[PDB]
């Protein structure tokens, strides 16, 4: 089927007409997005959902260059390299995506976001799917492994059930580091007094 | 803009 464009980060004019022409549509979410289009590695929603999917993750010259040829070209040499921000973070994205199209990185996770964490609950819960893991609306009642909450300083009030129940506690730079990476390590992540 | 994290 034809593909459904995202872009983070970036208008792409050139880029967007391109994805018509060639007969593909603009994708309204990472979820229904079978491309990400993009010139650098950013810590948006977008990228991140794009990541745990596992979707490729091209630069600008795949479409201008699709478009030179008349149709969608193959996106193996069109990878974004950002060695600035793969240093920055200090990972690889390329190989944060073979982790991400070999294994779900958040499967077997059920992940609960208190209501002041950035990104916002939903936001967060589309970065959780988009992972394979489980994103609760719902506040926890007891524990389980593998079921954490995502919450802040000012979130004290809502910790108030998972600290009765046990659930751990953790930062949001569990999924937003641990996603970027692809891995998952809720040990480093837990929040202190 | 796109809000980054």
């Amino acid at each position: 089927t034809a593909p459904k464009v995202l872009f983070t980060g970036v208008v792409d004019a050139r880029g967007e007409r391109a994805v018509l022409a060639l007969g593909g549509s603009l994708a309204g979410s990472a979820a229904e997005a079978s491309h990400l289009v993009t010139d650098r590695i950013r810590r948006t929603v977008k990228f991140l959902c794009a990541l745990g999917r596992g979707i490729p993750i091209l630069s600008l010259d795949w479409l201008h260059q699709s478009r030179k040829a008349g149709f969608f070209l193959p996106p193996d040499e069109y990878v974004v390299t950002d060695p600035e921000q793969e240093k920055n973070f200090g990972f690889s994205l390329q190989d944060a995506l073979s982790r991400a199209r070999e294994r779900r990185l958040l499967e077997g996770y059920e992940i609960y976001v208190t209501p002041g964490v950035q990104p916002p609950p939903p936001q967060m819960g589309e970065i959780i799917s988009c992972c394979g893991g489980t994103y609760l609306p719902s506040m926890p009642r007891s524990y389980k492994p593998q079921r954490v909450v995502i919450t802040c300083p000012q979130d004290f009030p809502h910790c108030s059930i998972p600290l009765r129940v046990g659930l751990p506690l953790l930062s949001p730079e569990f999924l937003l580091t641990g996603v970027l990476k692809q891995e998952a390590k809720p040990e480093a992540f837990v929040l202190s007094p | 803009a796109s809000q980054e994290y």
